[PDB]
């Protein structure tokens, strides 16, 4: 634990000229942050991405729908079915 | 007598081991591709100070489209399976 | 059989008006859905054309930074991995240590529960020694006058 | 018939499992031909590409350094715990023979106890058969 604490203060030290050298680094970074400040339409593309998802959501649902929608088709035909042959036995019941 | 349990824990330590000799396996792998695509970054050298190209891949998108096509089929008949599979549960419930 | 079959008539018939009515809900959003697709590539494409930013000294400034930090490069972020590279074995022995607890606290607990077993047991067997007393000495008193 | 609809089921969930993965594969490669489309934008993003690589061939390394300590770790470990095998196995091996011997002392007494004529299942079916018999009697 002690041999790790020593390394973790070399890491320290590391870190310390690390952060020497990050502020020129830093420097530049901001030299190119006011150079690129100048830029807006980047909000407008976001927003119509942001719509474009939600329509394609929209058409997911309805993808989702319509399969449901055919799954309940296919169930009323088994109940119609199943309702033709309770109609027949009630026909035959009665005769 | 649990002195033997830890022998158990040897037999991991043999276990784990090989897999962790695969990981350094998996990590070559990974190696295969990245020093890979520093190169292939040397071939971005190449190719952008030679423009079009990047056309050409969306007919490869349209190649993919065609898988798409497919899936197209796939999926939906995924999904006709999947109702099938319904129906076929439908059924089995039903009996 | 005529409820039974009444009854899935009603049922077949809500079932189809469902699935009409679903069908054409799906069939709006399907169009709807068409619509904003459309209007928002309309927008990508007009905030596309007009997207400039007179991007010519950003791109300048951009080579000037890369090429005056090409000394400060990545290779300052690589002596920080080492961190994490100790990081992981400065948890890993308090993990094994950990688990050096676990291996402690799995016992006491449940060995626990076997004494309170144990104690309730012999309880129960001289709970037990009182109701066989109370199955001998009468057993004793119901043959005699019974006879 | 409905298992085997239930086999026939499961072909065609593997089947749709397999062209899922299919059209996952697509999708991934036309998500890469759509970056590389896009990374159009005379060499400038050249340099992202090769940061992204070096980056990424670090992250290898890193992770083949920990699978490399880990092995090693492993292999320390079993080496150090062979002895306390190698001595837990005459514990194991006297556990074993206590084991046996009380199985064999165990069996020598059963064959004494069925030698002297006495089952205890046989008795209470017959005091049963004679309790019923007992019973109807009176």
């Amino acid at each position: 634990l002690n041999v790790v604490m020593k390394n973790l203060e070399r890491l320290r030290g590391e870190y310390n000229d690390l952060q020497s050298e990050t502020k020129t680094k830093k420097e530049k970074i901001k030299g190119l942050q006011d150079e690129i400040m100048k830029i807006i339409k980047l909000q407008m593309q976001n927003s119509k991405v942001e719509s474009v998802c939600q329509k394609l959501d929209i058409l997911v649902a309805k993808l989702k729908k319509v399969k449901s929608a055919s799954k309940k088709s296919g169930g009323d035909v088994v109940k119609f079915q199943k309702l033709l042959q309770n109609s027949e036995r009630d026909v035959e019941l009665s005769s | 007598n649990p002195s033997s349990q830890i022998i158990a824990r040897n037999e991991e330590i043999l276990r784990d081991i090989g897999e962790c000799e695969n990981e350094i396996k998996t990590k070559q792998m990974s190696l295969k591709k990245c020093q890979e695509e520093v190169s292939t970054i040397e071939k971005d050298m190449k190719e952008y100070d030679s423009s079009k190209l990047n056309e050409l891949k969306k007919e490869l998108k349209l190649l993919a489209k065609e898988l798409e096509e497919q899936e197209s089929e796939s999926e939906r008949k995924y999904d006709l399976f999947q109702n099938l599979e319904l129906e076929t549960e439908q059924l089995s419930s039903e009996l | 059989t005529l409820k039974s079959t009444k009854h899935s008539i009603s049922e077949a018939e809500n079932m189809l008006e469902e699935l009409r009515g679903q069908q054409t809900e799906h069939e709006t959003e399907i169009k709807d859905l068409t619509q904003l697709l459309e209007k928002e590539r309309s927008i990508l494409d007009d905030i596309k054309l007009s997207l400039k930013d007179k991007t010519k000294n950003i791109s300048a400034e951009i080579i000037r930074h890369e090429k005056e930090l090409e000394p400060w490069d990545l290779q300052l972020q690589e002596k920080e991995s080492q961190i994490q590279l100790a990081e992981s074995e400065l948890s890993l022995l308090e993990e094994t240590q950990a688990k050096l607890k676990k291996n402690v606290e799995t016992l006491e607990e449940k060995i626990l529960a076997k004494k309170t077993h144990k104690q309730e047991l012999q309880d129960l067997i001289l709970d037990l020694k009182k109701k066989l007393n109370s199955l001998k000495d009468e057993r004793s008193q119901g043959e005699k006058n019974f006879t | 018939a409905k298992l085997i609809e239930k086999k026939s089921a499961y072909a065609n969930t593997e089947k749709d499992y397999k062209m899922v993965q299919e059209q996952l594969s697509k999708q991934r490669d036309l998500y890469k031909r759509k970056e590389e489309l896009v990374s159009t934008l005379a060499d400038g993003g050249y340099n992202a590409q090769l940061a992204k690589a070096k980056t990424e061939l670090n992250e290898v390394s890193l992770a083949i350094k920990k699978s490399s300590m880990k092995m090693e770790l492993l292999k320390k470990e079993l080496l150090t715990i062979e002895p306390k095998l190698k001595e837990a196995t005459k514990d194991n091996e006297l556990n074993v023979k206590h084991v046996k011997q009380c199985q064999e002392t165990c069996d020598k007494l059963r064959a004494r106890l069925v030698e002297y004529g006495f089952d205890p299942s046989r008795i209470k079916d017959l005091k049963q058969r004679e309790d019923k018999l007992k019973s109807h009697y009176y």
